[PDB]
């Protein structure tokens, strides 16, 4: 089930090549960077950092990345925040992910817009497909998919092997 | 989360028999059994919030977990807590105090409160009784210090095995902004001191 | 070098472009009052109404008339007695009595501060101390009137005779152009800065240049100051020459004279020019009086002038409000 | 088809000209190249001595002005930082701000005079580098010094469009001419004596009509036709400016775009 | 105090123009007209360099 | 001392960058509130707005120097949209935007060779 | 019919600006020194003018 | 909102009718309350039905079309959806024809 | 009315610089705020720059238009002036009270 | 400025911060005249003062 | 007590508080003071 989300340098085109295409639909994809800094030093890197993002993976656990960049605990809160809250803790220009994951059939494509403070980013895409094959049987295969409807200016990046495993992809690109 | 609530010892003599005036009237008994860890974030500089609330209260819920089960420490549901204060002013009335109930699913568990850097301060286990009314609660107390730190074997460390009943009423305000909860449950909830007062004496306390 | 209250220097001052033959001795040019600004007369948008002038924000973030500031407090230590002592001791919250919102953290081992400290508020930068458990020490030291900032240029201790100390402390404060600043040329055209466009919004024509200001046309006909417009004729014509050109009171130089010299190098031989607005690209329909000149920038700025009262202090035999100044 | 003609070109300017194109177009070009086009200044000094004449307020605002090279700029990671303000850091860092040294001393007894080439990045090829306008000199003008009157100063740069202060636009002017005889007749020419007669016709006159007739004037006719003439200060290359200056207009399209057909 | 650097109204760097400028209107034989040789087509700022008055030199002297 | 703040110019205070909104009165017709960002993007969809027959109004003026913003008022009348007429609008223009900015790296380097070289 | 100058829209006897005031009293009549004087300025702004 | 009860409830209706021939209705073409209907697997040829009314509306834009009024059009199912497809392959033939009018 | 803009002088409407026969050559002018909830009423129902606008000295108005939106009119109401349809648009942004229509 | 209507004045905040205006607790304001409060009396939209 | 600097030599007087306002190796009685350390906010605006 390898994943292989990609950065684009020719974004807009999601909202409007992936509804010309023919085929089907489903529902959401948005997800969310944010950077941290404490008020103060002392807590700035590392296992005791001002480096923080909750990771707002929306579309299932609905549940917060509590993780100091990797710091591996997961919580819904929120109240976490306010916690945080005591004097501390500021942000940094995190980039959000947010868009579009849509019903194919063998195949399915999620699709996000990809959002700095600084408004855009670029758009990142995605295709969740069967596991139980070795990682390029047909991945280059469902490629061709990534050129059916043809997709442009994509960045190197390429985040790998359900989905909460992309968690820890999102620092592959957040660390950029 | 805004808890309203009170205080009024039981002494241990009279105490079950107060639990047939409580229990056969009300949802429960249920046995409490959580392990504390109340971690202090000493920190820089002044002024620092150093209210007992601001330090962090890891909240490590195992009462349907074994006595001397290893797993616990990490596996077992644990919370965590800082809590506002109970408002000022707040004579004889139930105290107030906001609440951050943290919950967490990882087999970390403590670590992120030392990857905050939190140091160990004092510790101790919740393991009174509570019973029900809809939203709000009446929880008595029992609050024994554990035999070691990070042990979950009895006998525990009660400041006298002569353990003082705490008895508490409660209720959890989702926000404060609203007058309805407000008067409704100190209402419902003076209805339950009406009820206390026929085998109890509860009383409000600074916090 | 010269400690002195209140004074106002220019970043860059310049020579008047257009110039009588009578300032070599008047050592004028070496010390100019002046600075050239290419001037348009436009009515452009309606900020730059009834004497009134809209300037360019990006020439005076490069330093158009940007001025400096300084102030210079004095303070001596007199001593009647008997023997009474009053040194520049740093006050001790121990035992003074009385003196609140300081910071006296600013101060020195010394007692005084160390230029050049970021000084702002009613910051202090001397202390005084007056005897007369835990007694005696009062506090007759000076603070920093709110309505000045910036930094400290330099202090200076000597002895007085008299036969103590005896300090004095300058403190620097850059002055930007800011709307409702005083500009004049030299013509009484008293005018005051109504507005601060960036480069793209003004007229930029077609050269393509943009007016530094832009006074408002209706300043000139019933003022007649027929001399305003000439110089702005004439300094233009410093353009492709550079020759200095003379502005002596009674001449043979004439308008008819000057313009001839002008499409002598490409322009309108009476100062015009077409014009490009900086919305949309239109050429304006009428032609502007485009043409450099010196304008001065004049002292009084606003952020001297501002007051605003509200259960203020108040006199002690009348008991009504105080006067201008103090606080406030 | 086309649409540029270009003329003459040099090391600090470009001459040009549009064609099958629209006024407004030409303006929002005029623009934009005047104002949004990121580059590097320097925003922030630190000072440690200055015994000098220039007081600190007067260096920072002249430090500052001085062009620096941007080349690339908008390409991270390296070869170009993004803003200061939306960086992944925290405050301050080499991560997203070029770092600049300026410890000058005095050996001398006649008269030093201190040039934009004394100063000292931190060698990552950013960057970076300020410039030389100058003929084979040592780059523009900081401060004059006597007897020992060693400043010593530290400079960090950030990113900036001329919106956000003159000192950033890498553009010096612009000069644009569209319609040079008088065809549309968008303007009223103040006569005195007579009309086409005292206004110069233009260097870029000679590229056009309509003389003769009494056609009489068209009005069917749009402004077409424009005769630009970029100049850019020396702190990135003769456009640059112009080539980055769409890139960063077609996607200040884009971004309407995008939050109309999401919803 | 020295040449403004950077013209007022356009960006055209001056700081680099002047120590070249005063070595021809006193030493060269050419006129103010020869600016003009330093790319000064504009106004502008031309109008810079030569309307400046060397504050320094006479100021530089007072020497702590 | 009362001067806003600079890069309060160039961020949006929590602001929306992009706002549509009907009017009433006028009946199939809506303005558009961009803000922070104004005076070349606005001045483009009208000047070229307007060359679409579908249009019959294009709005289009900052309301005070000092905010940073501007409206845009379009009336159409009648099938759509109009929030589809300025996209349409949008689109013909990044498109035409390329058109030259193609021209010119293309005949930027052609007259680069002219004055000698060489390689 | 003719041309707007002060004989009209300045404080003259039978006024422009004193006939509506006064029928019907201030505003629109408050409005109408915001929509000239805002309307003109508008115009005048892309129409330069000076001398 | 009982016009949305019944518009959504014949949706699911219809869902159940689209098993069996694809016609999988995606709405992205156009969002009208008249609803698209399309096709499995698929230059693009659209399906129209409404009252429900055969009207076979095979459009881009809008391509050259044609049109039935046959049954009740109450009650399903997936074999009148067969019987569409019948009627389309003879529409083929017509776009055979719609080659021959071309020149 | 006050509010409320920055940069710290009054900014105040051309118009109304007649009454106060002042320029702007850097005059400086006082403003008094009311406090009780009775005075504020005055102030609004009695002495206001609207039922300002025409003194009893003379029964004649007291401001009008002057300076250069007034040199605009003139250079406007001619017969000379075309307006493009180009705006038109734009210029009937202001009115403000718009009827909606345009003209 | 061209742009205020007639009857209008533009005030500095500079000022706005620093004048008033008591005006009494309605039963209309309670709401609405505490965030002022909890504002500040350096933001604008505060106050300073609060009368018992 | 802290250091001062003489108007004309400049040379480090290091004198001692309530004293004699002079210098050590020459003459005049005024001084300045050494500016602090002191690295401090500037912007360049």
């Amino acid at each position: 089930p390898v994943h292989g989300v990609i950065y684009y340098s020719s974004p807009s085109m999601a909202t409007f090549l992936s509804p010309a295409q023919d085929n089907l639909v489903r529902t959401y994809f948005a997800q969310h960077l944010k950077k941290w800094v404490v008020q103060y030093k002392l807590y700035r890197n590392a296992v005791t950092p001002k480096t923080l993002e909750f990771l707002k993976q929306n579309i299932n656990p609905s549940m917060l990345a509590c993780v100091d960049e990797a710091t591996m605990i997961d919580a819904e809160p929120e109240l976490e925040d306010i916690i945080v809250r005591t004097k501390l803790w500021n942000f940094r220009q995190s980039f959000t992910i947010e868009g579009s994951i849509y019903e194919v059939g063998s195949f399915k494509v999620a699709i996000a817009n990809v959002l700095q403070k600084s408004v855009w980013k670029g758009i990142l895409f995605h295709v969740t497909y069967d596991g139980t094959e070795s990682v390029d049987l047909a991945r280059p295969i469902i490629q061709e998919f990534f050129l059916k409807c043809f997709l442009q200016n994509n960045k190197s990046v390429t985040p790998v092997y359900l989905d909460s495993k992309l968690l820890l992809q999102l620092f592959k690109q957040r660390i950029d | 989360m805004q808890e309203l609530y009170l205080l009024g010892v039981v002494p241990s003599r009279r105490f079950e028999a107060v639990v047939n005036s409580l229990s056969k009237t009300l949802d429960g008994p249920k046995t409490i059994l959580e392990f504390w860890v109340v971690y202090r974030p000493k920190d820089v500089p002044p002024n620092l919030p150093r209210q007992p609330d601001s330090w962090l209260r890891l909240c490590s819920n195992i009462e349907s977990h074994d006595e001397t089960d290893t797993e616990w420490s990490k596996n077992t549901q644990w919370s965590m807590y800082l809590e506002g204060n109970s408002e000022p002013k707040r004579e004889d009335k139930c105290g107030i105090r906001p609440v951050n109930r943290a919950k967490l699913t990882n087999g970390s568990v403590t670590e992120f409160v030392e990857k905050m850097g939190y140091e160990f301060s004092h510790e101790y286990i919740i393991q009174g009784l509570e019973y029900f009314f809809f939203d709000t609660t009446v929880r008595i107390y029992q609050t024994l210090i554990p035999s070691q730190q990070r042990s979950i074997k009895p006998p525990f460390h009660p400041m006298n095995e002569e353990q003082p009943w705490i008895l508490h009423v409660y209720t959890h305000v989702a926000d404060a902004s609203n007058q309805v909860a407000m008067a409704k449950a100190e209402a419902n909830l003076t209805k339950v001191k009406t009820l206390l007062s026929a085998f109890c004496d509860l009383k409000n306390v600074r916090l | 070098v010269r400690m002195d209250t209140m004074a106002n220097i220019l970043y860059y001052p310049q020579k008047p472009l257009a110039t009588t033959r009578s300032m070599e001795y008047l050592k004028f040019r070496e010390l100019p009052a002046g600075q050239n600004a290419i001037v348009a007369i436009l009515c452009y948008s309606g900020y730059n109404q009834e004497d009134s002038i809209i300037m360019n924000q990006a020439s005076i973030d490069r330093g158009l008339f940007r001025s400096i500031f300084y102030r210079t407090y004095t303070d001596q230590e007199k001593k009647i007695g008997m023997t009474v002592m009053e040194e520049f001791e740093r006050p001790v919250r121990s035992t003074t009595l009385r003196m609140k919102h300081g910071t006296y953290d600013k101060l020195e081992d010394d007692g005084l501060i160390a230029p050049g400290t970021r000084v702002s508020g009613e910051d202090i930068i001397i202390g005084k101390t007056a005897p007369i458990q835990l007694h005696a020490k009062r506090d007759v030291s000076t603070p920093l009137r709110s309505t000045e900032s910036g930094i400290v240029d330099q202090v200076m201790v000597t002895t007085n005779q008299e036969g103590l100390k005896f300090v004095k402390v300058r403190m620097r404060s850059t002055r930007i152009p800011q709307i409702g600043d005083k500009f004049a040329s030299r013509h009484g055209q008293k005018g005051t800065i109504g507005m601060t466009y960036r480069h793209e919004d003004m007229p930029f024509s077609a050269q393509g240049i943009v007016p530094d200001i832009i006074i408002n046309p209706h300043a000139i006909p019933s003022r007649m100051t027929v001399a305003h417009l000439v110089e702005c004729q004439l300094s233009k014509v410093s353009a492709l020459s550079g020759f200095e050109g003379d502005a002596t009171p009674f001449t043979d130089v004439t308008v008819e004279a000057v313009s001839k010299l002008l499409r002598s190098h490409g322009f309108q031989s009476r100062g015009f020019e077409v014009m490009y607005h900086g919305h949309t690209g239109r050429k304006l329909v009428a032609q502007v009086f485009l043409g450099p000149t010196y304008y001065q920038r004049l002292k009084h700025l606003v952020d001297d002038k501002i007051h605003a009262r509200a259960r203020g202090p108040v006199q002690i035999l009348t008991r009504q409000p105080v006067e201008g100044r103090s606080r406030d | 088809e086309t649409h540029i003609t270009i003329r003459n070109i040099s090391k600090n300017s470009v001459d040009f000209v549009l064609t099958n194109t629209s006024l407004a177009v030409a303006n929002s070009l005029r623009r934009v190249v005047l104002a949004e086009i990121p580059t590097v200044a320097i925003d922030l000094v630190e000072i440690n001595v200055n015994t000098s004449v220039m007081p600190d307020e007067f260096l920072a605002h002249r430090l500052g002005m001085i062009p620096l090279d941007s080349s690339n700029i908008d390409e991270p990671p390296p070869v170009g930082l993004e803003y200061t303000r939306n960086c992944d850091c925290d405050q301050y860092c080499p991560k997203c701000s070029v770092e600049l040294f300026l410890n000058a001393k005095c050996t001398g007894e006649g008269t030093m005079e201190i040039y934009a080439r004394d100063l000292v990045v931190s060698s990552n090829s950013s960057l970076g580098h300020p410039i030389l306008a100058d003929p084979k000199s040592r780059g523009p003008l900081i401060c004059k010094l006597r007897k020992e009157q060693e400043i010593s100063l530290r400079c960090i740069a950030k990113k900036g469009i001329a919106k956000e202060h003159a000192k950033w636009s890498p553009t010096s002017a612009v000069a644009f001419e569209y319609d040079p005889w008088n065809k549309l007749q968008h303007t009223d020419y103040w006569f005195e004596n007579d009309a086409d007669a005292e206004w110069p016709k233009s260097k870029n006159a000679d590229w056009e009509e309509p003389p003769r007739e009494g056609e009489p004037f068209n009005f069917q006719e749009e402004p077409r036709r424009f005769y630009m003439d970029v100049e850019s200060v020396g702190s990135i290359p003769p456009n640059e400016i112009m080539v980055q200056g769409l890139r960063i207009l077609q996607e200040k399209l884009a971004v309407l775009v995008r939050d109309l057909d999401e919803e | 105090m020295i040449i403004p650097i950077r013209c007022f109204s356009c960006g055209k760097v001056i700081g680099d123009k002047w120590d070249t400028y005063l070595t021809l209107l006193q030493e060269d034989n050419t006129e103010g007209e020869a600016l003009d040789k330093l790319g000064l087509q504009r106004y502008c700022c031309r109008r810079m360099i030569l309307t400046h008055v060397d504050l320094i030199e006479k100021l530089l002297c007072y020497n702590p | 001392m009362n001067q806003p703040e600079r890069y309060e110019l160039i961020e949006l205070m929590g602001l929306p960058k992009v706002t549509y909104e009907l009017d009433s009165k006028s009946p199939n017709a809506a303005v558009v509130t961009l803000e922070k960002e104004d005076h070349t993007l606005a001045n483009m969809l009208a000047n070229q707005l307007l060359s679409d027959e579908r249009v019959l109004f294009a709005g289009y003026k900052v309301p005070h120097p000092l905010n940073h913003n501007f409206i845009l008022r379009v009336q159409t009348v009648e099938d759509c949209s109009p929030k589809q007429v300025i996209v349409d609008a949008a689109k013909s223009l990044i498109t035409h935007l390329e058109e030259i900015k193609v021209n010119f790296m293309r005949e930027w380097e052609l007259k680069m060779i002219s004055v000698e070289g060489v390689e | 019919y003719g041309v707007v100058d002060k004989k009209t829209v300045g404080a003259s006897q039978g006024g422009l600006v004193h006939t509506i005031w006064k029928e019907k009293g201030p505003e629109i009549c408050k409005g109408f020194f915001n929509g000239i004087q805002r309307v003109v300025n508008y115009w005048l702004l892309h129409n330069g003018f000076s001398i | 909102i009982l016009n949305r009860l019944y518009f959504f409830c014949i949706q699911t209706q219809l869902l159940e009718v689209a098993q069996c021939a694809e016609l999988h209705a995606v709405q992205g073409y156009y969002s009208f309350p008249y609803l698209t209907f399309s096709k499995g697997k698929w230059w693009v040829l659209a399906y129209n039905v409404e009252s429900n009314s055969w009207s076979v509306r095979l459009l881009n834009a809008a391509g050259q079309t044609l049109y039935t009024q046959d049954v009740h059009t109450t009650k399903g199912t997936l074999s009148i959806e067969s019987f569409s497809r019948l009627s389309y392959l003879l529409e083929v033939q017509i776009l055979l024809f719609n080659v021959q009018t071309a020149c | 009315r006050i509010r409320v803009m920055p940069y710290s002088t009054f900014r105040l409407n051309l118009s109304v610089t007649s009454p106060y026969n002042a320029d702007f050559d850097g005059d400086e002018m006082n403003m008094h705020v009311p406090q009780s909830e009775e005075t504020r009423a005055e102030i609004q129902e009695i002495t206001m720059v609207p039922k300002q606008i025409v003194s009893p000295q003379s029964n004649k108005p007291v401001m009008g238009i002057v300076q250069d939106t007034l040199a605009g009119v003139r250079k406007f109401s001619l017969r000379d002036n075309f307006l493009t349809r180009n705006a038109v648009m734009n210029i009937m942004l202001w009115v403000p009270d718009w009827d909606g229509i345009l003209p | 400025d061209p742009n205020l209507s007639l009857d209008e004045l533009g005030v500095p905040r500079s000022i706005a911060k620093t004048l008033t205006y008591p005006e009494t607790v309605t039963p209309y304001n309670i709401y609405q005249l505490q965030e002022l409060v909890r504002n500040g009396p350096d933001e604008h939209p505060g106050a300073k003062y609060i009368i018992r | 007590t802290m250091i001062y600097l003489c108007a004309d030599c400049g040379a480090r007087n290091t004198i001692q508080a309530k004293e004699v306002i002079r210098c050590r190796e020459c003459g005049h009685r005024v001084m300045y003071k050494m500016r602090t350390k002191r690295m401090v906010q500037f912007e360049a605006r």
